[PDB]
């Protein structure tokens, strides 16, 4: 599984 | 930034005009996969990567956060909208031309912003659909995009082609011609 | 022309010397303006422009967000590099090397087409009668086909003597030993 | 651009001191006060927040609407004497202000202004004049003769005795020179005692 | 904290210098700043992960580097008179931090000529009987005179132990020739004690001036002694 980078909510 | 290798894990795109989004991973500038957000399906672009798993729900969640964040920023920028760049189009073949031997025409559309574009292949004025495919909106460090379209063909002395590119940054459709 | 509002988020990983130097740069972008950045060297969100200041301050106040971001260079970049080592970083596609004469008459130009290779690192040299040519060589930039292959055209301006052998000489990580392709002048131009 | 109170603050011990600083870049992200003793290194004093960071006698506060940064020093001590630097961090630039110098003078309860004369221990004849025990309002003016040397005022603190005193030193190689007139170049007190 | 060497240095115009900084253990970012009267703190260069991360506006004769233990060196290949300054290094755990921990600095004085360099002469002046009568307190005075450059540290020692209570040292030296930029200097300090404490003649009072002058490597062809780094002191005991 490639691990990814999540964006944060404003 | 100077590095031996650069990866985007991943490239997240959301835009109002669709509304449409895109999720990809890139390694050294090439597309590893995209998530078809409509089908919730991970679509691998390099076959050896199919042994791996990537949960498309992550892409859907991330894009949903982009949607939320985008609304906030339209409000805070005073609806400051994207500028339409002028894209550059280049047509070339994958390998040297041998009349009658299978080849692939490559239409590179570079400096795309915003990421909305029509790319269509023409032969003797007719739109070609068979043997056509394309990459995703591949990222660039100035945050514009490029996109590449492919036409498989048997080159013949009497058959020529145009790559036709439509973009809001262009005055008229841009035809880019190729002859053997 | 329809108006468009664009958001981009890029979770970028930079690798040098294997994983000796690994660096995560998270980039939030409004249209083409990067507005907030998380750089693992810095360890906190930084407003690149005014538009990103509220997000940067808000995310930096959330301890749980900070510690996830700070671990992300290992959790994301280093983890994924191990997968690249078994796949993308092992990809070797040998170049196809082709010479064809051209003009700009008699032939005064040779094109060495080096096509369908991966990875990008390549060295293409022209030789004339076993002596490397430096003047008169013109190369396209490295051309990215988009299908995980590259190509490059290296051209030699030439004034051929009958009997001359022109050699295109290609070095590439896929090759145990260089590819050489010869073009032999059958007449004097 | 970082702009600070553009002048020495001369403050009596115990007074409350307000430092102000403005920044021009609205995108500026973090803010700090540093403290720097004469010819020494800066030391982080506190980070600045909109709520107001409070820590003992020190309060720092940020106003992003007006782009002001402030530092408050309650109940100032002699040890607070330093140059206070406003430091503003933006994207890839950390800007140190030029600083505001703060000088905290003692509250001399019972002034005993005198001018003594002191003799060299090892050598003989060589002497200096000590003007001491004056109150903090008294300025001491450097000489304008190249033969006569007058030092600035200087506060010492005899801690175990809770006693503080100002003093200044004058000396000369010249035979003419006498401690009676050494400090006639500076406002001296009529109370000033000349044994 | 942060360790900087050398703490004091005299060089001449055209010479080269290397300053060293050891950051706080674990810190990976080292910055260099130049401190002069009238410009305040000026940023030289920041060093993170053995590479230069950011750069100020100084010319290229100012260079730096960082080793794998995060120790950093600053170099000036050709010194000018105007390079005289306090060179400060600051460390932080991470790159581009506003929270910096400064060393005590390298005080670099650049001269045209080393003939101008003199250690101090130091004299102690014993309290006046009038003071001892009128206040029941006793002020010793210390004079350090004729030194150049202004590389001195003055301390008071009472019965072998350094003291600070009751001490005031001039924050700024006096110039013995205020027009010359190479003027020799003077510095005074006071130590006040109780009349009783001074009246005990067992008590031992020393004024100690550390001077930072020339190094072994510096050439010296004058007749007077080479003005090296040295301590010059005077002392007094107290009388009935
Ligand atoms: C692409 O084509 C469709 C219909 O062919 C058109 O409506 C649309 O506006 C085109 N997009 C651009 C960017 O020109
Ligand atoms: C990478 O390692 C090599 C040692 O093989 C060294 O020469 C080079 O300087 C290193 N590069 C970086 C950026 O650390």
């Amino acid at each position: 599984q490639p691990f990814p980078q999540p964006e944060q909510p404003f | 930034i100077v590095a031996d290798h650069v990866a985007s894990y991943g490239v997240n795109l959301y835009q109002s005009y669709g509304p449409s989004g895109q999720y990809t991973h890139e390694f050294d500038g090439d597309e590893q996969f995209y998530v078809d957000l409509g089908r919730k399906e991970t679509v691998w672009c390099l076959p050896v990567l199919r042994q791996f798993r990537f949960d498309p729900q992550f892409a859907l969640t991330n894009i949903a956060v982009l949607k939320h964040n985008l609304n906030s920023l339209i409000k805070r920028s005073n609806s400051t909208a994207a500028t339409n760049e002028v894209p550059e189009v280049t047509v070339f073949s994958k390998s040297p031309v041998t009349l009658g031997q299978p080849n692939i025409l490559i239409c590179l559309v570079d400096n795309i912003f915003p990421p909305v574009v029509n790319i269509t292949w023409l032969s003797n004025g007719h739109s070609v659909t068979e043997g056509v495919s394309e990459t995703s909106f591949l990222s660039k460090s100035d945050h514009s995009f490029f996109k590449i379209s492919y036409l498989t063909l048997l080159p013949s002395a009497e058959e020529s082609y145009d790559c036709k590119v439509e973009h809001w940054g262009l005055d008229k459709p841009l035809l880019k011609h190729w002859e053997p | 022309s329809p108006e468009d509002f664009v958001y981009q988020f890029k979770g970028m990983c930079y690798f040098t010397n294997g994983t000796e130097r690994v660096r995560l740069v998270s980039r939030s972008i409004y249209n083409r303006e990067e507005i907030v950045r998380f750089d693992s060297d810095v360890g906190e969100f930084r407003a690149v422009t005014l538009l990103g200041l509220p997000a940067a301050e808000y995310w930096n106040s959330q301890k749980d967000i900070l510690e996830r971001k700070r671990a992300a260079v290992d959790r994301v970049c280093r983890h994924n590099y191990q997968l690249e080592l078994r796949t993308t970083l092992q990809r070797r596609v040998e170049p196809t090397v082709t010479i064809s004469p051209s003009r700009t008459n008699h032939h005064n130009l040779l094109v060495c087409s080096v096509t369908d290779f991966y990875p990008a690192q390549i060295k293409v040299r022209w030789f004339r009668n076993d002596q490397e040519e430096t003047a008169g060589v013109v190369s396209t930039p490295l051309i990215r086909n988009g299908d995980w292959t590259f190509q490059i055209l290296v051209m030699l301006e030439m004034t051929p003597q009958r009997g001359d052998v022109y050699t295109c000489h290609v070095e590439h990580p896929s090759l145990q030993s260089p590819i050489t392709v010869e073009w032999r002048a059958q007449s004097t131009s | 651009e970082v702009e600070q109170d553009p002048g020495p603050f001369n403050v009596p011990e115990g007074a409350t001191v307000a430092f102000n600083c403005t920044y021009s870049n609205s995108a500026s992200q973090s803010f700090f006060w540093y403290r720097q003793d004469c010819r020494k290194e800066p030391k982080l004093l506190m980070s600045v927040y909109s709520s107001g960071n409070e820590d003992g006698r020190f309060t720092a506060q940020l106003n992003r609407a007006s782009q002001y940064i402030s530092l408050l020093i309650r109940d100032s001590k002699l040890s607070d004497s330093a140059t206070y630097l406003c430091v503003v961090m933006g994207f890839q630039k950390l800007v140190f202000g030029t600083g505001t110098r703060l000088l905290v003078s003692p509250n001399i309860q019972n002034p005993d202004p005198a001018v003594y004369q002191l003799r060299d221990s090892k050598s003989s004849d060589k002497s200096v004049c000590l003007f001491t025990d004056f109150d903090s309002q008294t300025n001491v003016s450097q000489s304008k003769d190249s033969d006569v040397y007058i030092t600035d005022k200087c506060v010492l603190d005899m801690r175990s005795m809770d006693f503080k005193s100002n003093s200044a030193v004058a000396w000369s190689n010249k035979s003419d020179f006498a401690c009676a007139n050494a400090f006639n170049n500076s406002i001296i007190p009529e109370d000033t005692f000349f044994p | 904290g942060v360790t900087q060497t050398p703490r004091y240095l005299i060089k001449t115009r055209g010479q080269q210098v290397t300053l060293s900084c050891s950051p706080i253990s674990g810190h990976r970012s080292v910055s260099w700043y130049q401190q002069t009267p009238g410009q305040g703190l000026q940023f030289l260069f920041e060093y993170f992960s053995e590479t230069q991360r950011n750069k100020g506006n100084f010319p290229g004769r100012f260079s730096g580097r960082q080793f794998s233990n995060s120790r950093s060196e600053m170099n000036v290949s050709t010194l000018e008179l105007g390079d005289s300054a306090l060179y400060l290094c600051a460390s932080s755990l991470r790159a581009e931090s506003g929270e910096l921990f400064f060393g005590e600095g390298s005080r670099l004085t650049v001269l045209e000529d080393l003939n101008k360099v003199f250690p101090p002469e130091v004299a102690v002046f014993e309290p006046s009987e009038a003071e001892i009568s009128h206040t029941q307190k006793a002020t010793l005075v210390c004079l350090a005179t004729g030194f150049f450059p202004d590389h001195v540290e003055l301390s008071w020692w009472v019965n072998g132990k350094e003291v600070h209570s009751g001490v005031c040292t001039d924050p700024q030296p006096l110039k013995e020739q205020p027009a010359l930029n190479d003027s020799r200097y003077a510095l005074s300090s006071r130590l006040r004690v109780s009349a009783t404490f001074w009246q005990n003649p067992r008590n031992h009072f020393r004024c100690q001036v550390q001077f930072y002058g020339l190094s072994e490597n510096d050439e010296w062809t004058q007749d007077r002694a080479k003005p090296v780094t040295q301590i010059v002191s005077a002392e007094a005991w107290g009388r009935a």
